[PDB]
């Protein structure tokens, strides 16, 4: 099957003396798996899915002393963009970067990924082919030229292809029977009062894991594609999810109406009515 | 296993 | 350089008045990170929220889920009151359970 590897770094400079926060969020197949955070009182990678609780003591200092180097890094391209935009000091900012590999269906890398973001728009980006850059500005400009000198697309392209693939099969074989886990949805509709004899019918599906769904309510059973409102997929907070469809309808004519919801959990799709 | 910036932007 | 906050404010389980339940003010595509989320009872502060770690989607835009212990009555009203750079005002949200 096909899986990934990412991780999410932030940098943020704050007005004063104080230096920059940085966090960096590590993530398995869009679940959340390591964390470490400059803020905290000491600052080191923590695991944040039961399954990393295998790894020793050597990898946690490992990963700890790179992101101190992160941070450090990241103070230094906040500075030099605050050259290359032209901005004074004393101003808010906010650098980003992500970086990971995706794997195929054959569970080769399929494609690897670094990109930055400074003011949370595209900055610099490696292409596909992990050899050259795609620049999104004037400014990032000066970073591609610098860094097609310094060969640092071969760095990560190395990684890219190497570590991060290694680790990522590693990481898929200690979290086997988790990142694989389904919640199917507990549905149930609602009915809301006629705005002249019109009534609204939603749909809700609960407790639902992973997040992709699907809700579609029917008249007759056949389609109705089209005055449908939606509510973007949430989260409960409990790890679950949350979404809901409805429907104006005739009032009398509810029984009509039943709403299908599809999600990799159910054995086969769901269907409800009022009532 | 993350990755380490060399070069800075 | 600024994205406006989209707010969603609903229950952690389907409230049932008397019951106590979980509050939730979900906030996301809003950048920069920095933020000022607060949960209120009847035009109070609600002074234990909890707000999930810092974490940012894929078109960089950050998130948040902010939530606190209550209890539904039919009189009482909830809402998230949501402050933000790139807004001029702060925007609040009702709590509304068919929603």
């Amino acid at each position: 099957g096909p899986h990934s590897m990412r991780y999410f770094e932030t940098a943020v400079s704050r007005p004063g003396l104080e230096e920059p926060r940085y966090i960096s969020v590590g993530y398995v197949d869009n679940k959340e798996f390591v964390r470490f955070d400059s803020d905290a009182e000491n600052p080191r990678y923590e695991p944040r899915a039961p399954w990393m609780e295998q790894e020793g003591p050597e990898y946690w200092e490992r990963e700890t002393q790179k992101a101190k180097g992160q941070e450090q890094w990241f103070r230094v391209s906040l500075r030099n963009l605050l050259g290359y935009y032209n901005q004074s000091a004393g101003g808010s900012h906010t650098l980003q970067q992500m970086s990971g590999c995706d794997l195929g269906s054959d569970w080769r890398l399929l494609r690897g990924y670094l990109q930055f973001a400074y003011e949370g728009r595209d900055y610099i980006a490696l292409n596909e082919d992990l050899k050259t850059w795609t620049a999104a500005d004037m400014a990032a400009q000066i970073t591609r030229r610098k860094w097609e000198q310094s060969g640092a697309a071969e760095h990560y392209k190395a990684y890219l292809e190497g570590e991060c693939v290694e680790w990522l099969h590693r990481y898929l074989k200690n979290g086997n029977a988790t990142l694989l886990r389904t919640d199917s949805p507990k549905a149930h509709v609602t009915h809301h009062p006629r705005s002249k004899g019109e009534v609204t019918l939603r749909c809700w599906a609960l407790g639902f894991y992973p997040a992709d769904i699907t809700l579609t309510w029917q008249l007759n059973g056949e389609e109705l594609t089209q005055d449908m409102e939606l509510v973007e997929t949430r989260p409960a907070g409990d790890g679950t999810f949350q979404k809901w469809a409805s429907v104006v309808v005739p009032l009398g004519k509810e029984q009509n109406y039943t709403c299908r919801v599809y999600h990799e959990g159910l054995p086969e799709p769901l269907t409800l009515r009022w009532e | 296993s993350s990755v380490v910036g060399v070069w800075y932007l | 350089i600024q994205k406006t906050p989209q707010i969603q404010v609903y229950s952690r389980h389907p409230p049932e008045n008397g019951k106590p339940n979980i509050l939730n003010c979900y906030v996301t595509q809003f950048h920069p990170p920095h933020i000022e989320i607060q949960m209120l009872k009847n035009g109070k502060k609600i002074p234990k929220v909890e707000m999930s770690d810092m974490s940012f989607s894929k078109d960089w835009s950050f998130y948040i889920l902010a939530h606190t212990e209550f209890t539904p009555t039919e009189t009482d009203t909830y809402a998230c009151r949501v402050k933000h750079d790139s807004m001029a005002e702060p925007k609040t949200v009702y709590w509304d359970r068919d929603m």
